């Protein structure tokens, strides 16, 4: 499962977390198992304009 | 007349009576934890911790 998050909200991807997106977006299961990977596409996903 | 004859049966229901007591007022200990009650650790606290 793949999408982007704004920079702060990135230890929200967690179980038991509470959060914005963590509970209007996409929650995950308490006993979850498996891993997280996160890394920065500023040079590409951010635009001067927005 | 003479009370204190009948030591060994209040001694057994007492026996039991502080046995009942004592786990009773165990609830009200902390263990360690934060609190002794449930409900409150329950609703100030989040889910993983």
């Amino acid at each position: 499962d793949s999408f982007v998050i704004r920079g702060d909200e990135v230890r929200q991807i967690a179980p038991g977390q509470t959060g914005n997106i963590a509970d209007y977006n996409y929650k995950l299961p308490d006993d979850f198992t498996g891993c997280v990977i996160a890394w920065n596409s500023n040079n590409l996903d951010s635009k001067v304009g927005g | 007349s003479t009370a204190s004859a009948l030591g060994k049966l209040q001694d057994v229901v007492n026996q039991n009576a502080q046995a009942l007591n004592t786990l009773v007022k165990q609830l009200s200990s902390n263990f360690g934890a934060i609190s002794s009650v449930l409900n409150d650790i329950l609703s100030r606290l989040d889910k993983v911790e």
